[PDB]
Parts: C-alpha cells; structure tokens; sequence
C-alpha cells in the first residue's frame, strides 16, 4: 500500500501541548515530525530578578516534575554563590526529590499510560476513544487494571504527602532554596514519611512492577518496536554523600553500541527547524540564547535541538538503568522468565534491542520505581533527626553556576550567570527536550521523531500505535519548551 | 444525578492544576471524575486523541449549548496571532488557545479559571515575558464574550479551592437553577473573582506566628522555625488564603511552617511578590 500521512493533535495522556506528525507507507512509520506548540519564554522571564527567586519561578516550568527544576536550579545557585550544603540537608534534599520519582512514574504507568493497553469504565474522560483500539486484556485482567488505576490514584497522592513533609507542599515545594531544605527533619515526621513510604513500596512491589511485566507478556509485539537511534544520555543524580563524585545515577553516554563519559562541553542546541532566530543556532548553553520567531520559514516546533557532540540521543529511565546497569527488581527476574522466558540478572540482560523498545522503556520505569525505593530506605535510615539542613549564604555579584540532576523523564541542567547581583542569562536544557525535539540543522531527527520510525499501523482509521510509542518516552512539553 | 459537561482546557500552564486536583482527598478525584462531573475534555488524562478529542468537545458543546463548564487553566497568549499556544488541529487548521477561548468562551454556562496564570496573567505575563500572555477575564472582556468568570488563583490552587468551588457552584444551581444560581455564585466573590470562602482572609492576621512577628522576633535562618518569617521574605501580610488553616497535602504542611508565603494567589504574582527571599 502506498502512502496516508496523518497528524494528531492534541496528543493526550502525555503532559503539554505536542502535535506528531507521521507519514506511513505500506503499514509502517516512514518518517515523523514532533511539534511543541506552547511556548512561555522562562528563560528571559527570570532575567534581572535576585537569583534565589529562581528556585521558585522554574518550577513554574512544570507542575508534574516541579522538584527537579527546583533542584537543578538550587544546585545551579549553590555552585554560583558557594553554598556549602549540609550533609542532613543533602539527604533531605534527597527525600524530598525522591519521592516525586514515585509519584511521577506511577502517575505516568496508570494515568497516562495503562489506558493504552486497558478499557476503562463506561464514561468520560474513558470513552470515546478509537473503535479499534487493540485492547488484547482478558475481562478479568483488564479489570484489575482498572481496580490499580484507581488505587494509583490514592497511591500518587500519597507520595506527594511524603514530599510535602519535608518540601511544604506539592505542585511547586517551598522546601529547596541555595544552601540547602528550609525544614529539619524531626523524628514524628519521618515517621510520617515512613509510614506513607511503606505503603507506597507495597503498591510499587505488588501491583505496579508486576503488572508492567503482565501486560508487556501480551504485547509481546511492542519490544520489537521503537528502538530508534539505541542512543541514550546520563547526566548523573542524588549525590550519595557530599563528595560529588558518587550518586544513585552516574552520568554516561551510550551511543552506536558504545559507553563513553559525558562531557557537558559537548551539548549545543540547534534552531534550524525551531521556531527560534537563526542567528541563536549552534550554541552551548553557557552561551544560551533564547530569542522566539514563531513565524520563521521551515520552522515547526518550539523545543530547541540539542545535540551531544552531534548525537542525537534519549533521556529517561531507560537512558539512566541502561547506562547504569543494575539489578533487575526480584519480580522482573522471574517474571522475565516465566512470562518471556528470559534469564536476567541486571538490566542490560534484556539486550538493547529489548531495552530500547516502545514496551521496553515502560519496563524500565517500573524497574527504576522499584530502584528508587531502595535508595529512599538508605535515606531514611541515613537522615538524622533534628540536624541543620541549610546555610544562608549571601548573593554574589558577578557568579555563574550549572545544575546538572535526572528529572524523573531525563536529564536536566540549569546554568545561571549573575551580573549586579541579578540573573544575566538563565539556561534550561530539560529532559522531554532530548527526547521530543525537531530536526538539528543537518536534518537529523530527535529522538522521538527517530523512534517513530517503523511504528506499524495496521489500520489507518485506528493508528494507536503512533501515540502509544510517544506515551511511552512520558514527554512533557512544559519542560521541553519552557 | 446527570454530571455537567466539563472541558478543560490549558493555555500557557505547567500542569499544575490538573495535579493539585489529583491530590484532592475527600472527595477524591476518582469521586470527582465518576459522580461530580463529566470531564469530556482533557488533555492530560482523556483516552482519545488529536482530531477526534477536538470533535468529540464540539459535539458535546453543541449538544449542552450554554450548560458546559470551560476551566481554563494557563495564560492565553496573544501575540503573533495567537500562535505562541496551539492547543489542536482539525480538518487541516490549527487552532489556538486564542481561538478556542473564543470558540467555546460565548457557549460556556461559567468559566472557571483556575490558577493564578489563567486568573491573573501570572509567571507567563511577569517581566521579561514576551508572549501577550493575558488572564482569562481580559481576554473575554476585550473580545466582548459576557461568560461569567470565576477566578480560583493560586500557583497551585490548593485542590479544596478547585473542588470546592465546584461544589459551591452545583449546589447554587441545583437550588436556583443555572442563571439564579450562577448569580448567587457571582455575589459571593471578591473584587478579584474569587470566592470568599477560600479568599475572604488574610494569611498573616491569622498566623500562628502573628505572636512572634508582633514581638520582633523574626527566624534569620529558614530552619529556625520559632521566629517570623518576615526578614525571609514571607508575603503573608499582603496574601489572601486560608492555607493557615487548610494547610496542603493532606494536613502535612503549609508555606509559611516549612519556608515562606510567596502569595502566590494573589493578581501581582510574581512580580509584586518578589524578590520572594527579602522582604
Ligand atoms: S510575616 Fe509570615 S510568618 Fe510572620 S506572622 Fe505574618 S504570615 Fe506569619
Ligand atoms: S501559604 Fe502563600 S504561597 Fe503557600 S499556597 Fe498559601 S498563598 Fe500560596
Ligand atoms: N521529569 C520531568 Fe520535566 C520533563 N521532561 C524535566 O526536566
Ligand atoms: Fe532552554
Ligand atoms: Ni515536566
Ligand atoms: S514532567
Ligand atoms: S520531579
């Protein structure tokens, strides 16, 4: 069959405003173009403001993963002013960002992704929805998956209790400022923590990771699909002690069947084909500029390029567990090999082309939930009640500094440069930006747009796959754009 | 009894309102979804897509003319034709936010405007901003659509404000009707658009540390949690909301116990709040 070129937008169940574009020829994806359509422009909002204002007007960014801009920006802020953070408040720090590691994945597998391969119940926002939507589930394990939709719920709630403990309230923490947290741990609310902790590792161990595997066992079909570039990025996350030199995430870049370190000097974004001044093209972002042109010729996203030394590469919880290869969760072992047949031990044993695959990179996300939940009991355990989490450091005149964590979609820095002691320039290179980005100059695809590229679609009338495999990579167009 | 229609639309926002609604505990937001309203429109959580979700709205905003509910939540960007927010595409056009407000804005029973960005302009109409991002009201002002407006700011809204607003309004319709009701609703906001119930106090009058802060007696360090915030920048005094006493999260915390008030629901945030670290 020749050629249907189809375009969606909205797409939904993803966060942000994104239209993807694709062209099918004879059953499969052949060429894909990913558009965000929303732009507010932070990165010249905060010039000329006191500096300590941007840990709270970044996360304005994104209301979903609001404690990983607040990070980056704080860790921006103390490298520039010279902020000697607390131990106690490094692992506060921790537990606060942690646990919106928790929430968003979970968020992410149920509320935005399960209906991908689940029917819910007879009434908006569940219906209308395609008339062939290729819901394989039998009627009893699709409904419990509803049953854990609906349970998630509560559950998500709950983890953003256990950031609000510590982080004053969730959207937008009060909690991470330069220097360190604001609240010093007591011992009756980390009981609190704990208490809401033990629920939420029950919810991730007994239901969520499971189900992942249950439903990636009848869609086996979704793990031969989406592989795109296999090009992955690290930028490291949650330092483990303060020597900034071991963290639960360490940085690395995987690229044509190769590890190699990461460089930062290596990113430069690109504008040719987004709808920024051409002149802005090419640049690291310790010389970001951030200029609009929505009516140039060519153009058709808001999200800048970024390129890592000319790589087009992903982010996410698959870039981070492939990069850093650990234990697979108890559960995936087995599940692996009675519902796959398949002996694993730790994560890259899936092969790359497993791992870097449309079902493969829900696996991970559950993998990485599980994960988590290790290094937050190591936190809790580590944290010591009553002990000062903050310096307060004064505002420097002339400073520059970058932040560089893991967001729960993917690699995030912040740089900031003060001159009179405000924001000269302010430089945001988020995660759902590696992944959803347009064409760099050369014409060479973001990594989306890549792994688009022979997504079958059967059924034009019903072209669910184009959206599953962009569910997949949890974009977020608020943080790509900005 | 026969849930509203609700669309929800989103401008130049973060999401944010729609995950401050997630956390709502009684009602929950699966009761909110399954027995309070019927969400037809969302981006963020609907099963379908693209073309047909757009549809799929316009029929049922045919079908209950005059008796959906529209939340907005973001700012709507005007400059460059509207193109700085395209919200979907349909029958090859695209449609922005500009063109959806004014599309859906005149058929709307209420506009509910949630969040400080879709009530007041917010962080995307701060300085530096160059997008013609404009609160909801202005914009269906300027372009003459008489809809009424309900303003339920904050940067986010707690969810009792969302919901509970919610709730004001059916209960003064399913005793009034529609018009009688949406009156009785319009009686019961501030100069601002906001309703009383939530809106009506001020943050510092009713301070726990108020004792303090009479006293002198202000925190110089953050984690210092017996002093007042004020010389940390605490915007309680000018701020309007009842998170002295609603705190956030499921009673865990509130701004001012864990750092400061950035009165983030008030018309001049940011930029009359700010810097938010100095007072
Ligand atoms: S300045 Fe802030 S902390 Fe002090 S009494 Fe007023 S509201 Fe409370
Ligand atoms: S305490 Fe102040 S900053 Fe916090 S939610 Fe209430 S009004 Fe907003
Ligand atoms: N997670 C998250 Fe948000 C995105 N993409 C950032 O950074
Ligand atoms: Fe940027
Ligand atoms: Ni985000
Ligand atoms: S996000
Ligand atoms: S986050």
């Amino acid at each position: 069959t020749g050629r249907t070129t189809i375009a969606i937008d909205p797409v939904t169940r993803i966060e942000g405003h994104l239209k993807a574009e694709v062209v099918v020829e004879n059953g499969k994806v052949v060429d894909a173009r990913l558009s965000g359509g929303m732009y507010r422009g932070f990165e010249t909002i905060l010039r000329g403001r006191d500096p300590r204002d941007a840990s709270q007007i970044v996360q304005r960014i994104c209301g979903v993963c609001p404690t990983a801009h607040s990070t980056a920006s704080v860790l921006a802020l103390d490298e520039a002013f010279g902020a000697k953070v607390p131990n106690n408040g490094r692992i506060t720090r921790n537990l606060i960002f942690g646990a919106n590691y928790l929430q968003s994945h979970i968020l992410h597998f149920y509320h935005l992704s399960a209906q991908d391969f689940v029917q819910g119940p007879d009434t908006a926002p569940f219906v209308p929805r395609f008339p062939k939507s290729d819901l394989r589930l039998s009627k009893e394990l699709n409904k419990a998956g509803v049953d854990q939709y609906i349970e998630a719920l509560e559950v998500r709630r709950i983890c953003h209790e256990m950031v609000a403990l510590f982080g004053g309230r969730m959207p937008h923490v009060q909690g991470q400022v330069v220097g360190g947290a604001t609240e010093i741990p007591t011992k009756e609310k980390l009981v609190e923590y704990a208490a809401r902790f033990k629920k939420v590792r029950d919810f991730v161990e007994q239901k969520y990771v499971p189900v992942v595997y249950t439903i990636g066992s009848k869609y086996k079909d979704m793990f031969k699909v989406g592989q795109g570039f296999k090009a992955a990025l690290c930028v490291g996350a949650f330092p483990l002690d303060n020597s900034g030199k071991k963290h639960l995430f360490m940085p690395g870049v995987y690229a044509k069947g190769k590890d190699m370190p990461f460089d930062p000097s290596k990113i430069k974004e690109y504008v040719k084909y987004s709808w920024f001044a051409e002149e802005t093209t090419g640049l690291n972002y310790k010389e970001g500029k951030t200029i609009p042109a929505p009516d140039k010729a060519g153009a058709y996203s808001f999200v800048k390029a970024p390129r890592y030394d000319g790589l087009s590469l992903e982010v996410g919880p698959l870039a981070r567990m492939w990069v850093n290869n650990p234990e697979l969760s108890p559960v995936g072992k087995k599940l692996l090999k009675d519902l796959f047949g398949i002996s694993a031990k730790k994560f890259r044993d899936l092969g790359e082309e497993a791992a870097f695959s449309l079902m493969g990179r829900h696996v991970a996300r559950a993998e990485e939930t599980y994960y988590m939940l290790g290094a937050i009991e190591g936190w809790l355990k580590e944290i010591k009640a009553g002990e000062d989490t903050v310096v307060m450091p004064a505002v420097p005149a002339s400073a520059e500094g970058t932040g560089f964590t893991e967001a729960p979609r993917g690699s995030l820095l912040h740089y900031v440069k003060v001159k009179d002691s405000k924001i000269d320039n302010y430089q945001i290179v988020s995660a759902s930006l590696w992944n959803c980005n347009p064409r760099d100059d050369m014409g060479q695809r973001g990594a989306v747009e890549e792994a688009l590229i022979g997504i079958p679609v059967d059924d034009i009338q019903n072209p669910v796959n184009v959206a599953r495999l962009i569910r997949a990579f949890d974009p977020x167009l608020a943080c790509a754009v900005h | 009894g026969e849930r509203p229609p609700v669309f929800w639309l989103q401008g130049q926002g973060c999401t944010g309102c729609s995950v401050t609604l997630l956390n709502s505990v009684h009602p929950s937001i699966a009761d909110v979804l399954l027995k309070v309203i019927s969400l037809e429109f969302h981006p963020t959580v609907m099963a379908w897509e693209g073309e047909h979700a757009i549809e799929h709205m316009r029929k049922v905003a045919e079908k209950f003319k005059g008796k959906f509910f529209l939340v907005i939540e973001g700012s709507v960007p005007v400059e460059a034709d509207g193109k700085y927010c395209i919200i979907g595409e349909a029958n090859h056009h695209e449609i922005s936010m500009v063109d959806a407000l004014k599309e859906f804005g005149p058929n709307a029973a209420a506009v509910l405007a949630v969040g400080t960005c879709a009530a007041y302009g917010g962080i995307p109409a701060a300085e530096g901003s160059e997008t013609g991002a404009t609160a909801v009201s202005k914009f269906l002002g300027d372009n003459g659509i008489k809809t009424p407006v309900v303003n339920i700011p904050g940067c986010p809204p707690h969810p009792d404000w969302i919901v509970g607003t919610v709730v004001l309004a059916l209960d003064a319709i399913k005793k009034n009707g529609l018009e009688g009701g949406l009156a009785e609703v319009v009686k019961v906001l501030d100069s601002d658009g906001r309703p009383t119930p939530f809106f009506g106090r001020n943050i510092h009058e009713n301070c726990p540390y108020l004792d303090k802060y009479d006293e002198g007696v202000m925190s110089a360090t953050f984690t210092d949690k017996v002093g007042c915030r004020y010389d940390l920048g605490c915007k309680g005094p000018m701020t309007m909301a009842d998170c002295f006493e609603r705190k956030w999260n499921g009673g865990v915390n509130w701004c001012v116990q864990n750092a400061v008030c950035i009165g983030c629901v008030e018309p001049d945030f940011p930029d009359g709040k700010s810097p938010f670290y100095q007072a």
